[PDB]
């Protein structure tokens, strides 16, 4: 049979607010600012309070006159106000800051917060790898003006992953995030991310998704429906897998015997022989096609693209960017940095190799951890023991390394900017600590 | 029972290009059958075997890479011996059956 | 009757660094296979043999341990595209350990 | 019934313009547009400023130094139709397709501007 696929169905109910009577203005508020999603909540709880995409709109009503506004999950109520959703980043960089102050307005709201001359708990932030400074500037123009926040740190999210998974503060691994819109290779020595080897690609779930998006209007030109970006996220998180061996399976998934059982075939919502042709089996799959039929001229047909369009991170030549992948880099930084001559390799790579990390939200493609294990017994030593960890859920990780930063009280002040230093360093000035970013000088 | 891949086609224009001092040559192979064309950079060891039997356009020759063995079959029917130009793919693999005694 | 073993290495050359001591005193390879990766010293007769058969950085070859015997099986598949067209013979790598014993 | 259910979503999540959670204090200013693509080149800007500064100690961590670099192996060559492995390459369009079959039925009676948006995904228009 042929599936078929919508938009996901909209949510009946909105999202609740805490409680007030709980609040303390003592208890830090540790939030995730994802491209994606955003993740929130009070540090006492291990799972974070509030998950919602990080968008909004300014809905009109024609009756009232006014401008209404729907963040998160209450743009999931609406089509028209789902298609309408804004998201604040544009890239991997934040653009216009009024949505986020909005944004930020919302969430202090639903966290049942009763603030008075700013919000008086400290907060918990996440900044990307060597950010632009414009960026944290105006982050402490938001916070440390018009929020009256006691104290901000600033992190990266895969090594705060590294902290919820080794709580000791002083351990040794390599971490691989794979975020929305970039990839991240970061090595770790002894609890302190080494920034200035770590390494950046790219290409994410977004560019994966758009990546899908050309294949599938490139492979089907007269095609009647128009479809949107989350039916293509949804086929993109359904029918897609990452293959063992890439040079092997292109030679055999056109072959008859293959299209049986590795074809799935999905529908537009609307309301001689071919046994030897490539192009027909890789159009319209192992069966016959019948041109005159309205169903058949609304069906979509998946066979090389599902591990075509995962592929990319490994090549990333494939998706225009002339970038070596992860396996290339993981290779470079264990073979050749770190007092590591090839074929001789340290105890800190020794130690960096059997703590491998994989965190971020599109770390849930099946096969991504067998494929990694399998290129790192290609180019390593033998007998080097290798350990490769992924999380149920990678892309919750970084609010428990809030929640487990935040309890940690000892080290935690290592990381805190009051605002008397933002005072009397000025806007320009970095907290070198392990889990944070460095100096742009020496 | 062995099988072999080979090509080969009709050539279209062959470009040998040298640097300044000579030491690095570049090239580039066009050539074409009755159902395909397709061009082809070629590396140092292809250019000194396509220097060596020197080949022209609208040659006809079949190569075996593995081996890098290289023969003229004639010339294609173009006045602007004689052999036709091929057909089908360019790269086919096939089989030959070789009987061989055993005093050899 | 003679009780022999053979031990073989095999794999992809990686690293071929020779050093005088012109005479040279001794040279390390470096093998690569699927399962692993595997360096040796290697005594000069060897690396003239090695000399023999036009063995550069990437092909795939065949020491034995003991006769001391060269053979080059090929380039390796990941080099195959670095022209389009080329004289050179492409072999995958092996799926098996550098290292083999065998009696 | 339907139209009438998004006001309560909007009463419920109003905040006036003496906002609760702001301080007191506003100094709001003006804001640029401050696209993506120029935030790099301002940067850039600025650290070449800063280098020719120092130069008439030395730095080592910028933004061209965390981006990946360029691999050494060579690439895999791959059909620009179908994805499979690309033996042949069309010298009038330069576009890369597994057999012949494909050849005759895409990449001879194509439209002139689709070669482009076909060696967009590769990026190499």
């Amino acid at each position: 049979k042929a599936v078929v696929i919508d938009d996901p169905p909209l949510r009946q109910t909105p999202e609740p607010f805490d409680e007030q009577s709980a609040y303390n203005p003592q208890s830090p508020i540790a939030i995730d600012f994802g491209s994606s999603k955003l993740r929130a909540g009070f540090v006492n709880h291990a799972t974070p309070t509030h998950i919602f995409p990080n968008a909004l709109t300014k809905f009109r009503d024609r009756k009232l006159n006014k401008n209404f506004t729907f963040v998160g999950n209450d743009t999931l109520l609406d089509q028209a106000v789902r298609s309408q959703s804004r998201s604040p980043f544009d890239g991997p960089f934040v653009t216009n800051w009024n949505l986020t102050e909005e944004i930020l307005d919302y969430t202090f709201h639903h966290l049942g917060v009763v603030p008075d001359n700013g919000i008086p708990n400290p907060i918990l932030l996440t900044e990307r790898l060597a950010t632009v400074q414009s960026q944290r500037t105006n982050w402490y123009q938001i916070l440390f003006e018009t929020y009256n926040v006691p104290g901000v740190t600033f992190g990266i999210d895969s090594l705060f992953s590294f902290y919820n998974y080794n709580p000791s503060g002083n351990k040794t691994g390599l971490v691989i995030s794979c975020g929305h819109e970039d990839t991240n290779v970061i090595p770790v020595v002894d609890g302190a991310g080494i920034l200035t080897d770590a390494k950046r690609i790219n290409w994410g779930g977004h560019q994966a998704v758009d990546y899908l998006n050309d294949l599938m209007a490139l492979k089907y030109p007269y095609f009647p429906t128009k479809m949107s970006y989350l039916q293509y996220e949804t086929m993109y998180k359904d029918y897609c897998y990452v293959s063992r061996n890439y040079d092997e399976d292109i030679e055999k998934i056109l072959t008859l015997e293959n299209l049986d059982t590795n074809d799935v075939v999905v529908e537009a919502p609307f309301t001689y022989d071919w046994r030897n042709s490539i192009l027909h089996l890789f159009l319209r799959g192992p069966r016959p096609h019948d041109s005159e039929n309205i169903h058949e001229q609304h069906q979509m047909h998946l066979n090389v693209e599902r591990i075509r369009v995962p592929e990319v991170i490994f090549q990333p030549t494939m998706g225009g960017q002339d970038q070596a992948g992860i396996c290339e880099l993981s290779e470079t930084i264990l073979l050749k940095k770190f007092g590591s001559q090839p074929g001789k390799l340290s105890q800190t790579s020794i130690d960096m190799v059997n703590n491998v990390l994989i965190t971020g939200g599109n770390a849930k493609v099946p096969g991504l951890k067998e494929r990694i294990v399998k290129e790192f017994t290609g180019f390593l030593p033998t007998g080097t023991n290798i350990t490769v960890n992924m999380s149920s859920d990678p892309s919750l990780d970084a609010w428990k390394g809030m929640a487990a930063l935040a309890r940690n009280e000892e080290q935690y002040r290592k990381t805190v900017i009051s605002k008397k230093e933002y005072e009397e360093y000025g806007p320009e000035y970095i907290k070198e600590h392990k889990l944070g970013n460095t100096k742009y000088f020496e | 029972k062995e099988e072999t891949e080979l090509i080969e086609g009709e050539v279209v224009e062959i470009q040998i290009d040298r640097s300044i001092t000579g030491g690095h040559k570049q090239g580039k192979l066009t050539i074409k059958t009755t159902d395909m064309e397709t061009i082809y950079e070629l590396g140092n060891k292809m250019i000194d075997g396509l220097t060596k039997e020197k080949v022209l356009a609208g040659d006809v020759i079949s190569i075996d890479k593995a081996s890098g063995k290289i023969t003229k079959l004639g010339r294609s029917f173009a006045r602007s011996r004689f052999v036709q130009c091929p057909e089908g793919e360019l790269q086919k693999r096939k089989t030959v059956v070789h009987t061989v005694s055993l005093h050899e | 009757r003679i009780k022999e073993t053979k031990e073989v290495y095999e794999g992809e050359v990686t690293e071929l660094t020779p050093e005088d001591a012109k005479t040279i005193s001794h040279v390390i390879v470096g093998l690569k296979s699927a399962k692993g990766t595997k360096t040796l010293r290697l005594d000069p007769t060897i690396y003239e043999s090695i000399q023999r058969e036009k063995v550069s950085i990437g092909d795939v070859i065949y020491i034995e341990a003991n006769t001391g015997a060269v053979k080059r099986v090929g380039r390796s598949d990941a080099y195959a595209t670095e022209f389009d067209l080329e004289t050179e013979e492409y072999v995958p790598l092996p799926k098996g350990e550098v290292h083999k014993k065998k009696e | 019934e339907r139209l009438l259910f998004l006001r309560s979503v909007g009463e419920r999540n109003e905040i006036g313009f003496p906002s609760r959670f702001k301080s007191a204090h506003y100094k709001k200013p003006t804001r640029r547009h401050k696209s993506a693509r120029q935030l790099i080149s301002d940067e850039n800007k600025r650290i070449n400023a800063l280098l020719t500064k120092a130069n008439k100690l030395v730095p080592k961590a910028t933004y061209f130094s965390v981006e990946a670099p360029p691999s050494i192996r060579p690439a895999k060559k791959y059909c620009d139709v179908t994805g499979l492995k690309g033996f042949y390459k069309s010298p009038t369009n330069n576009i890369r397709y597994h057999n012949a079959e494909i050849y005759q039925l895409i990449v001879k009676p194509m439209a002139p501007g689709v070669d482009q948006e076909y060696l967009k995904l590769r990026g190499a228009n």
